[PDB]
């Protein structure tokens, strides 16, 4: 739109989050220890 | 926004499926009897000598 407008949402970010391979980890400072995030338990895809 | 067309790269960084190390086959008694062909029902019946009591 305009060069001074706030930057639009990156389509690469949208696709990367859709693929869901961004690493998610348990917070260090959390007692008791947090549960394993769902992303970290994703089985490997059977193809490409 | 800017949209680019890019390939989907594939690499082999050396990860694989971890598997057992073969140990057992080299331990057990292998092939004392070979001529299974030429024997009835593929059996090579082994004799065991007789003992006696006094």
């Amino acid at each position: 739109g305009l060069i001074s407008d706030p930057v639009e949402v990156d389509p690469i970010q949208v696709g990367r989050d859709e693929a869901g391979w961004v690493q998610e980890l348990r917070d260090r400072e959390a007692w008791p220890k947090q549960e394993v995030p769902e992303q970290a338990k994703k089985p490997a895809k059977v193809g490409n | 926004a800017h949209i680019f067309v890019k390939p989907e790269l594939v690499a082999e960084i050396g990860v694989k499926q971890l598997q057992r190390e073969i140990v057992l086959p080299g331990l057990v008694w292998t092939n004392p009897l070979t001529d299974f062909g030429g024997s009835k029902n593929d059996t090579i019946t082994v004799r065991v000598p007789a003992i006696t009591t006094a």
